[PDB]
């Protein structure tokens, strides 16, 4: 995994798991008012996620409910059609939690991934110019 | 219901910085 790997840029870690929060697909035959009532359990497991120290898992699924509710959804073939209660809730959601709790992590992943690439990279530039230097004396 | 769907368009935007 990109994301997994420490000697991977920081930046392209969290893109990694932005990108398997974008992935999301839309069924066109599962009513567009169904996303919306799923939206409050969504909610519910990327807090529990981000509670048990499962930061990427819960950066990953608020990126899932983003993207269904801002990209994904509203080309769904029913959505224009349909009238869904739960939108302006929704709107709320998304202002009140899952944007602001999404930002929120993809600074903490990026500060922790951060401090692993340095510390890896300067393990294995010392590692490095041993080497260089040993290849040197033979 | 405009005035959500031009909020959900607003944060467009906001979600192409998230996956930057």
């Amino acid at each position: 995994s990109d994301h997994g790997d420490v000697s991977l840029p920081p930046e392209d870690r969290v893109r990694a798991l932005s990108q398997l929060g974008s992935a999301v697909e839309v069924n066109e035959d599962i009513p567009p008012r169904r996303y919306f009532r799923s939206g409050v359990e969504i909610i519910r497991m990327a807090s529990i996620y981000s509670e048990e120290g499962n930061i990427e898992h819960a950066f990953i699924l608020y990126n899932k409910y983003i993207t269904l509710f801002i990209e994904k959804l509203p080309k769904h073939r029913d959505y224009k059609s349909a009238v869904i209660p739960e939108k302006k809730d929704t709107v709320k959601k998304l202002k009140e939690i899952a944007f602001p709790k999404a930002e929120e992590l993809k600074a903490e992943l990026l500060k922790r991934y951060t401090k692993e690439y340095t510390e890896y990279n300067e393990e294995k530039k010392k590692e490095a110019e041993e080497l260089a230097r040993n290849m040197a004396i033979q | 219901e405009e005035e959500e769907e031009e909020a959900l368009e607003a944060m467009q935007s906001r979600l192409a910085t998230l996956r930057s």
